[PDB]
């Protein structure tokens, strides 16, 4: 049969199941109940035994046109006078100073800063395969932050190397994308932690052999999508230009989809 | 008997036994030596006795302290004192006093006031207002005479007494702050009638004072008696003492008036006589006899004269009374004249000297020319006709004495006490209107007369002439020294009477009238003589007490009364209830015939001019016949004065009225001077009678007929035409200014949009012009427009939005403020829908704000082309606002689809579950049928579900099956349970830890509101409960975090509630939850639980449920049977209402179910008390006093000695119940508990904690259903889903068969709720009022980009949904897709431009991508507004105090929703002295202001005086730390670090409730300055050593090194001064207090092949000691890091790590233990970089970053470590960076 749900709102009823409690239609009847699999019978009848486009932010709905935006109200016709100033972005500044860094307002709001690391080691940044990066410079920024591959197209030598290091770490269990990107802006990973090698070896002594360096990136889980950013890159620490950030979420959620 | 021993003149004698066919009592032998032209008797003569030991004078230094302050010490006491003071000063009981003197009066009326003033409280003569005294006076004249006399006798006192008198209603503020008042008995009556009120004054008087109730004899004597039979009654029914003091002149019966008075004949009767007068008052008794008219005026005009000629003769002076002004000139001619015959002037002319020029200059001032030819002779003209100003003047030329004799046609006699030797009556015939034909004069006018006779102590005789024909001479005999008893006549105006007792409510049925008749003398007059009343002296014999025939009348006048639909009587079990329209008609002082005429006459159809033929026509004008002096007058005032048709002409009395009305509205002038009584008297009554009307009409709902009534009472109060200027009013313009402008056919708007300075060149006076528009701008307007919503297809809700657009006149428009009446006025169907009262207040018109009026209209199937809602002014005229409101084209909502119908047949038992831990926590062995519908559909197939069911049905039950199901298949995930209301969330987490948590194995937390603790809470939670905001601030951010990701229900209780104003964020939860589920490919579950739903169907569409989970029922569902009845109580201003609603309450309790547990509610937070004891008061006439009472009465005087609330008496012991906000809610809770059974058997709710315990009952009574308070200046109504909701609480399904409640409110809005209490109400989105706050978090997350994704999104929420179907609920034109796409396009973009105006978002110059900025992203990490950010933004600068930081915390919009009690405006004011600073006394009733108030009271230690502010304290706390840490990262964007280091101390004092300017050790538990010194002292810890510190222990950290981990060996002798009492609480809160130590280092973090140099540790020792390690060799323009190890050294005695929570005293959150450390520089006031670290357990690093300036500069950064979370202990690093540059 099927089991039609009407709940006796559409059509009459028959017994409802004791072990399960569902409330069965006429539609489908005298046999077990499909949860359960037992024989339920009404009154009158067990009687007898007794007697032996798509939008980015839009659902589905029965509607024939989503809410388009129309720009003809004097409203905006008024703000369209005023609203000469404005579109100030400071990008890659050293000079930038957040001077208000607590660690628990970075990761809740994504301000678009990117960084810069090299392909071989940018793949297994974003992949998760490597949980920690080493640079000498240090960054403040604790929050969301996308890896952009390297121009330069790696050698296939040092993947060699570098899969002889992880050995012990991880395994050949683990596949590895050996297509490698360059140029690109395939990485997005979140920042939890930065701080010195000492600091490294004292608290975190089970990983610390992976890389050193006089300051470490510790990075959790990344994300991945099926779609490539063509960026030209930019020295480090530099903030993202509005349309690539406005792009990369689009795609960061077409990726979410499937 | 003979009562008392003082009384006198107890002797009589016959002497002739014929005096004009009379026995006249002939005290010393007068002749009478009558003849032919004139009949007389001689003058009586009295002599006192010489008082020498009776009695001793009482003086002022034998007084208490108020008695020598209030006697202004003239050490000299009449007789009358030594005679009263006994029992007039020290006793406290009903007394009279009966004198011919009004000084002795007086001064017994004030001592005896002070007497009751003194006992009644010992502070009460230092505070006021516990007690309302009232005194009655004749008119007007008395009554503003004493009133001045109170005034200025009692200064000390402070007492403040007032005079009203016909004039307005009193408003309650006024005689909240007056103390006593001053009134008329036909004023007094009234006002008592209309006294029904919130708060009445009848159970407050404690002293009533009467004067002169002779008038009972006369007239007027019936208004007396049934007010002393009112209050009468009212003290034996209050059970309170209230003293009432008579007072009179001289009375022929006073036993009957004494027992009447209910005094005992032996206590206070003092009976005054001639003898004991201080002057032999005697008169004369001179008469006329002449067959014709013209020889009985020449007779005694001659005999005038002979006494005249008498009393020059002797050459005192006197005067002469008139009847009327017009005929005292004719008099005064007659007089001269005769004067100047006879040659009797050589005995008549004046003395002359100097002050007899002065007195003659003084008179050529004057205009009068009548006394300047009266001064050189011996007489004088008197009169209220000419200006006071020669009123002045003559009285004064009396006073000194140039004058004879005096003519004052009756007005100085009430007015102005100015004796005379000789009073002459002339026996005036009064054509009073009342009684027409000239009636004769009362006995109260001519003995008051007689009261001037005796002038104080220069004359030795008083004299006293009448003049008169023979009949009139003998019934002025036999009334004036005769023992002619007092007669009443009570019975004539015996229905009226009945009717206002009725309408009062004090008297119901017929006993209770029956001994409301005995109360008044008129019962014994009847035991005296019943023959005289028609009653044999038989009847007498059968009846002794008569009550056979009080019962016959009775029944006659209610049968004559109902005939005529006043009241409501019904015989055949004998009750009378008033109704409306008697109640109107009794407000009024209204005949019945009057109103039967109304009845018999008046339609809805009735012209302009037929209205007056109705006024005409009343019995009350009947007294009024035409004359044939009359007639000419009338028909010349016919002929010119006349304006509108007049029906019956001139050949009846009803016409010559109607003429009269119309010739007194258009301020005519007429000669007769009786016509003129007669005019004034028709003026006043008609326009009572069409106030009368007008009422009636209004209430009866006819438009054009209330408006025209309006109209006319609006031209009869104000003396101008309907189609006169409305200029004329103003009395500053002058007439012929007037006639100018009418000439030029001008009106109001047309002068008003018109430029002054041509009105000034028009009129040829600029000044006048300039005048007249300050003046046009003065008249009354109202600028008013409509918006429709039409929640249902029948019933309506327009909103109505009024600002007055005038300039205020404090005089012109008054104090008070401006009345309006607003009625919805329909021409067509002529029928009024919903009138109302509306008052414009002062800071209304001023501040001129749009005032916001909702109210509910009923509309019919055809659509009405409009309906003229119309604002009519109630006393300016032409003042008029017409808001014709169109229905073109509006969308009404779909009728919406029928329930789902419950099938049931076989109960589903618990072990269908599954799992026997699972269904332990249950005790019935069987579901219930919406149950076993949903045990499948819920925790089976795991799809979202709506469920409808009504309350009780047991939808906890459902959350318990969703519950189990996620801990069931997903135990790894999380189960969030979302409730609305925080009552409701700790009674649901109480049942959930109690049956869950401890029996399955699951873990059951609550989340607070704050992050980083929820980070924590949310790791291992396993089960959520929160209120919806906590809940969405935590899943503010989710893009960018993956915890949230793992929870897959949402089960939400009380989804109506979305529809209301504070339940706006559920929308918002649900869309983002379902934008989460839709965008991440883990669909979440969501569960909704509530009550029935009419619009469910959109709610289903809204989840994205096609036929899965639409559970919705109809209300005939539940277990237990709910029946509801339908009855209407007709009222205004509430003022009847609760009497209304309280008498049938119990007689539904008794019919229903006696003596079973029931709660009501009618509390708005007042109304407790006045419902607890009318209801104990009520009971007590009762078969079954303890009815309520099944239980013994030990338990119960247990319980309320336990409760320490004074109110809670006689209440508790009672069975009457409450739960309040009050008894620190947990005696109450004790009492709920004693309710859960069946003995408390009743308690009162206050509406307010209808979520909550949900207690069972059986009846409830929706008693209170509208509340006003300070939000709006008036009523609204309760919710119809809280109504709902709170009435389904009835019902029990083991204690009960069936459910019953019944509905108490008002006639207009019954049908109203009868049409909503059974059909579901429809559920409306309210998202738009915060729609950009929402948004704002959702561009600050990221989730949006452009302004095209903006718009999209809200396709997901339920708003979207509901505009489609209600379009013109949301102001929607019409339903085409580019009509609502560009009303969403228009709103949001409004939205984003008042986001824009906050400083949140950038539009960029494409204008089509939205930005967020730092301020925005600030706002929406702490759940903030737009509009607080941005005033955040506006008013934080560089270099602020901390009360500039307490100011700007105090206008966070956060705090708007914060409610007032409609009192606050006075605790918060009282408390906002003795406070370290103030605020803006004009923003009192400010809730910022009453938040900034309470922070300022908690933060510095402050007492609360209502409860409720504890509670208010809690919230307003827990905002005020959000938005101060907020406040610290906006300075924190901002740059400097001083207004960090300030928002630090702020957030300080927040946590600890204290200052920074005091000692920081008094953060210490219980711990306060007055003990310091003691704190003060210190010695070194072993004792011996020398000081080494500096032997004090002032700093916190300095304490904490001193004391150690120890805290006892040193400490705890050190503070036994708290006797150990909480000495635990110091050694908990030091030892959980950490000390830490730094260390920095700096590190180079050079970019790549630099590596600069090697890591430098700074010493953290202040270094300035000329050391190169402070100065850090530092490259410039390299970024550096500072590592700074901070570790704990804990003493070793806890050990460290004891906890991760910091205390809190205070606060009522629980807080960690936070650390602030902040890196900048001094000089140029700006901070590099901002730390704030969790708790750090044992040691922790924390890395800064920073920068340097590119020049190679010495300078000085600091480091400062902050507390997050304490006081003091904080320290400062200083670090000296020697920047160099670098190659
Ligand atoms: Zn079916
Ligand atoms: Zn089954």
């Amino acid at each position: 049969r099927h089991p039609c749900d009407c709940l006796g709102q559409k059509h009459k009823l028959i017994n409802n199941c004791l072990i399960c409690g569902r409330i069965v239609c006429e539609q489908e009847g005298s046999g077990p109940c499909l949860f359960c699999g037992t024989l339920v019978c009404t009154h009158e009848e067990q009687d007898i035994l007794q007697r032996d486009p798509l939008g980015v932010l839009v659902n589905p709905n029965m509607y024939q046109s989503p809410p388009q935006w129309v720009d003809h109200t004097g409203a905006a016709s008024q703000k369209k006078a005023f609203r000469s100033s404005g579109f100030g972005l400071e990008f890659n500044s050293f000079q930038h100073q957040l001077r208000i860094q607590d660690q628990e307002f970075q990761e809740g709001f994504d301000g678009g800063w990117c960084l810069s690391v090299h392909q071989p080691w940018a793949s297994l940044l974003v992949r998760g395969i490597k949980r920690v990066e080493g640079r000498s410079w240090y960054t403040p920024h604790r929050g969301r932050l996308w890896i952009a591959a390297t121009a330069k197209k790696p050698s296939p030598q040092e993947v060699s190397e570098l899969q002889a290091t992880y050995r012990l770490l991880r395994g050949k269990d683990v596949e590895f994308p050996n297509d490698y990107p360059s140029g690109c802006l395939l990485g997005c990973v979140d920042l939890i932690d930065c701080l010195s090698q000492k600091q490294f070896k004292e608290q975190f002594p089970d990983i610390s052999q992976e890389s050193d360096s006089p300051f470490v990136f510790i990075c959790k889980n990344p994300q991945e999508m099926v779609v490539k950013f063509p960026i030209k890159g930019n020295p480090k620490i530099w903030k993202l230009d509005s349309k690539i950030h406005q792009g990369a979420k689009k795609g960061l959620m077409k990726q979410n989809k499937a | 008997h003979y009562p008392h021993v003082y009384d006198s003149q107890a002797e009589a004698m016959k002497t002739s036994a014929f005096i004009a066919g009379a026995k006249m009592i002939l005290p010393e032998g007068i002749q009478r030596e009558n003849n032919k032209l004139y009949e007389e008797v001689r003058i009586p003569y009295s002599e006192p006795m010489p008082l020498s030991f009776e009695e001793k004078p009482v003086y002022i230094q034998d007084l208490d302290e108020i008695g020598q302050l209030a006697f202004k010490g003239m050490k000299r006491l009449n007789r009358i004192q030594s005679i009263v003071f006994e029992t007039a000063y020290n006793t406290n009981e009903n007394m009279l006093i009966c004198a011919p003197t009004g000084a002795g009066k007086t001064n017994i009326a004030m001592l005896t006031v002070l007497h009751e003033i003194r006992q009644h409280f010992q502070q009460g003569v230092i505070k006021k207002n516990e007690f309302k005294i009232v005194y009655v006076a004749p008119m007007k004249a008395l009554a503003a005479e004493m009133t001045d006399y109170f005034s200025r006798r009692l200064e000390p006192l402070g007492i403040i007494v007032k005079e009203l008198t016909g004039d307005m209603q009193l408003s309650k503020s006024e005689i909240l702050r007056t103390q006593m008042l001053v009134t008329t008995p036909e004023k007094w009556d009234v006002v008592t009638r209309k006294s029904v009120g919130d708060v009445a004054l009848s159970q407050i008087v404690r002293l009533l004072i009467l004067d002169e109730v002779h008038l009972l004899h006369e007239d007027r004597g019936p208004v007396l008696e049934s007010i002393v039979a009112r209050t009468l009654r009212q003290v034996e029914s209050t059970q309170s003492m209230i003293r009432i003091l008579g007072l009179s002149a001289t009375l022929p019966n006073y036993l009957d008036v004494a027992t009447f008075l209910h005094v005992n004949p032996y206590i206070g009767l003092f009976f005054f006589d001639g003898r004991f007068r201080p002057v032999p008052l005697g008169q004369t008794f001179l008469g006329i006899k002449c067959a014709n008219k013209m020889q009985q005026l020449n007779n005694m005009d001659e005999v005038c004269y002979e006494n005249v000629l008498k009393q020059v003769k002797a050459g005192h002076q006197v005067m002469v009374f008139v009847h009327a002004r017009n005929a005292t000139v004719r008099t005064a001619m007659s007089l001269i004249e005769r004067a100047k015959n006879c040659g009797h002037i050589p005995f008549f002319f004046p003395t002359q000297g100097h002050d007899y020029v002065l007195a003659e200059k003084q008179v050529q001032r004057s205009r009068n020319k009548q006394v300047r030819e009266l001064f050189p002779d011996g007489f004088s003209i008197h009169h209220a006709g000419m200006l006071r100003q020669d009123r002045n003047l003559v009285e004064n030329l009396f006073s000194n004495g140039h004058i004879k004799v005096l003519v004052c046609t009756a007005t100085l006699a009430w007015g102005v006490n100015l004796p005379a030797h000789a009073v002459i009556i002339k026996g005036t015939q009064i054509y009073a209107a009342k009684r027409g034909s000239f009636v004769d004069l009362g006995i109260l006018d001519v003995m008051q007369i007689f009261g001037r006779a005796g002038r104080p102590q220069f004359d030795k005789f008083g004299e006293g002439i009448i003049i008169t024909t023979h009949d009139k001479l003998s019934h002025y005999l036999t009334l004036l020294t005769q023992r002619n008893p007092i007669e009443s006549q009570f019975l004539e105006s015996l229905a009226d009477n009945l009717n206002a007792e009725i309408a009062l409510g004090t008297v119901t049925n017929v006993e209770e009238a029956v001994k409301w008749i005995s109360y008044t003398y008129l019962y014994v007059r009847m035991r005296a003589n019943p023959l005289a009343y028609g009653i044999s002296h038989k009847a007498y014999q059968i009846d002794p007490t008569l009550r056979k025939h009080r019962e016959q009348l009775v029944i006659e006048v209610g049968r004559k009364l109902d005939k005529a639909q006043m009241i409501r009587f019904e015989e055949r079990t004998g009750y009378f209830s008033s109704t409306d329209l008697g109640r109107t008609a009794s407000h009024y002082y209204i005949k019945y015939n009057t109103i039967e005429t109304f009845n018999e006459l008046f339609d809805a159809h009735k012209t302009e001019g037929d209205i007056f033929a109705i006024v005409s026509k009343a019995e009350e004008f009947d007294q009024i016949k035409v004359r044939e002096e009359e007639i000419e007058e009338l028909d010349t005032l016919l002929s010119n004065f006349c304006e509108l048709s007049t029906p019956g002409g001139v050949e009846n009395s009803y016409g010559k009225i109607n003429i009269l009305l119309q010739t007194y509205i258009s301020r005519g002038e007429m000669d007769s001077f009786s016509l003129i009584s007669d005019s004034a008297y028709v003026a006043q009554n008609a326009a009572r009678i069409v106030r009368a009307l007008f009422e009636i009409a209004l209430r009866k709902r006819w438009p054009t007929m209330t408006y025209r009534l309006l109209n006319l009472s609006k031209v009869i109060d104000k003396r101008l035409w309907g189609w006169a200027s409305p200029l004329r009013q103003f009395s500053i313009l002058p007439p012929h200014i007037l006639t100018r402008l009418e000439e030029k056919k001008l009106t109001v708007d047309k002068l008003k949009d018109m430029r002054k300075d041509e009105i000034g060149h028009i009129l040829h006076h600029v000044n006048i012009g300039l005048k007249v528009k300050q003046c046009v701008h003065q008249i009354p307007s109202v600028m008013m427009e409509a918006s429709i919503q039409p929640i249902t297809r029948t019933v309506l809700r327009v909103t109505l939005s009024i600002y007055a657009d005038f300039t205020w006149n404090d005089q012109v428009h008054g104090t008070v403020g401006e009345p309006w009446w607003i009625w919805v006025e329909d021409p067509t169907n002529d029928h009024i829908y919903h009138s109302e009262y509306f008052l414009a207040l002062k800071k209304q018109v001023i501040s001129k704000e749009a005032q916001l009026l909702v109210f509910t209209i009923p509309i019919f199937e055809p659509l009405p082309s409009q309906y003229y809602i119309r604002a009519v002014s109630d006393r300016w005229l032409g003042a008029e606002a017409v808001c014709i409101i169109n229905f073109q084209h509006l969308i009404l909502p779909e009728r919406h689809p029928p329930h789902t119908e419950l099938l049931d047949l076989q109960p589903l038992p618990i072990t269908a579950l599954g799992c026997k831990a699972y269904e332990a926590l249950y005790n019935f062995s069987h579901f219930n049928p919406v149950q076993t519908q949903i045990f499948h559909t819920l925790y089976h197939t795991d799809c979202n579900v709506l469920l409808g069911a009504p309350t009780g049905s047991g939808k906890t039950v459902a959350a318990e099956l969703a519950i189990f199901r996620v801990f069931n298949k997903y135990p790894t995930s999380k189960a969030v349970y979302i409730a609305p209301l925080k009552a409701l969330v700790r009674e649901r987490m109480d049942d959930w830890k109690v049956r869950i948590e401890e029996k399955l194995g699951k873990k059951v937390i609550e989340l607070t509101g704050d992050v980083t603790p929820d980070m924590k809470s949310i790791a291992k939670a396993d089960l959520i409960v929160t209120t919806p905001e906590k809940w969405d601030g935590v899943s503010r951010s989710w893009q960018n975090r993956n915890y949230v990701q793992q929870v897959t229900i949402l089960i939400i209780d009380e989804i109506h509630l979305l529809g209301e104003e504070r339940g706006p964020v559920l929308e918002v939860i649900v869309s983002r939850t379902n934008f989460i589920s839709s965008h991440t490919e883990k669909p979440v579950r969501i569960v909704g639980l509530s009550t029935a739903l009419a619009n469910a169907r959109d709610l289903a569409d809204w989840l994205n449920i096609k036929q899965m989970g639409l559970f919705n029922f109809r209300p005939s569902v539940r277990p237990v049977p709910l029946e509801v009845h339908i009855q209407g109580f007709p009222g205004q201003h509430y003022c009847p209402r609760m009497a209304s609603m309280n008498k049938p309450a119990f007689q539904a309790i008794r019919s229903h179910s006696p003596a079973k547990p029931v709660l009501i509610f009618v509390s708005s937070r007042r109304q407790t008390r006045l419902t607890a004891l009318e209801l104990i008061a009520f009971l007590a006439t009762e078969e079954d006093p303890k009815q309520w009472l099944n239980m013994d009465e030990r338990e119960m005087e247990n319980i309320i000695a336990t409760v320490r609330d004074s109110n809670l008496k006689l209440t508790l012991a009672f069975g009457i119940g409450m739960h309040h906000a009050g008894l620190h809610e947990r005696d109450r809770k004790t009492v709920e508990e004693l309710f859960v059974n069946c003995k408390v058997q009743v308690l009162i709710a206050t509406s307010t904690l209808a979520w909550g315990v949900n207690f069972p009952a059986h009846l409830v009574i929706i008693k209170g259903t509208e509340y006003y308070d300070g939000k709006t200046r008036r009523y609204v109504d309760f919710p119809i889903t809280d109504v709902l909701q709170m009435m389904g609480r009835a019902g029990r399904p083991q204690f009960d068969d069936q459910g019953k409640a019944v509905i108490l409110v008002h006639d207009i809005k019954k049908d109203f709720y009868k049409k909503f209490l059974y059909e579901p109400f429809p559920v409306e989105s309210s998202l738009l009022g915060v729609l950009s706050d929402h948004l704002n978090a959702e561009i600050a997350g990221g989730t949006i980009t452009s302004k095209q994704d903006a718009l999209d999104y809200i396709t997901w929420t339920y708003f979207f949904r509901r505009l489609i179907m209600n379009p013109s609920y949301y102001n929607l034109g019409d339903v085409s897709h580019d009509s609502v796409n560009k009303f969403l396009s228009h709103l949001i973009e409004k939205s984003l431009i008042e986001l824009e105006l906050s400083y949140c978002i950038e539009i960029g110059e494409d204008n089509r991508s939205i930005e967020p900025l730092t301020y925005g992203r600030i706002a929406s990490y702490y759940y903030l507004k737009h509009q607080t950010v941005k005033m955040f933004k506006d008013r934080l600068k560089p270099e602020c105090s901390t009360e500039e930081l307490l100011s700007i915390l105090s206008d966070a919009e956060e705090y708007t929703d914060l409610p007032v009690r409609h009192n606050e405006d006075h605790m918060n004011s009282e408390l906002a002295k003795c406070l370290p600073i103030e605020s803006n006394p004009h923003s009192f009733d400010s809730p910022h202001t009453k938040a900034h108030l309470l922070l300022q009271a908690h933060l510095s230690r402050a007492m609360l005086p209502c409860p409720d502010y504890d509670t208010d304290t809690k919230t307003v706390l827990d905002q005020a730390l959000r938005v101060c840490q907020a406040m610290l990262d906006v300075a924190a964007n901002q740059g400097w670090l001083v207004t960090v280091l300030n928002i630090t101390n702020l957030i300080q004092m927040v946590i600890q409730g204290r200052w920074l300017k005091d000692s920081s050790l008094l953060t210490l538990p219980n711990i306060e300055n007055h003990h310091l010194h003691l704190f003060k002292k210190w010695k070194p810890i072993m004792k011996g050593p020398h000081a080494r510190g500096r032997t004090s222990i002032e700093s916190l950290p300095e304490l904490i090194h001193a004391c150690g981990g120890k805290d006892h060996v040193f400490s705890s002798m050190v503070e036994s001064e708290l006797h150990a009492a909480k000495t635990k609480q110091a050694w908990n809160f030091l030892s959980h207090l950490p000390v830490i130590n730094v260390g920095i280092s700096v590190k180079g973090s050079w970019d790549d092949l630099v590596e600069g140099h090697n890591e430098l540790s700074v010493s953290t020792l202040t270094a300035d000691k000329r050391d190169d390690n402070k100065w850090i060799k530092l490259h410039a323009d390299q970024e550096y890091v500072l590592q700074v190890s901070l570790q704990r050294v804990h003493f070793g005695f806890h050990k460290g790590k004891p906890e991760s929570c910091a205390v809190t005293p205070r606060f009522p959150k629980s807080k960690d233990e936070g650390w602030f450390l902040i890196l900048g520089e001094v000089d140029k006031r700006e901070l590099i970089a901002l730390k704030r670290v969790g708790y750090i357990r044992n040691h922790h690093v924390a890395s800064l970053s920073f920068y340097t300036p590119e020049i190679p500069g010495r300078y000085i950064y600091t480091l400062y470590f902050m507390s997050d979370c304490y006081l003091g202990l904080d320290q400062q690093y200083d670090i000296y960076l020697n920047v160099t540059q670098a190659s």
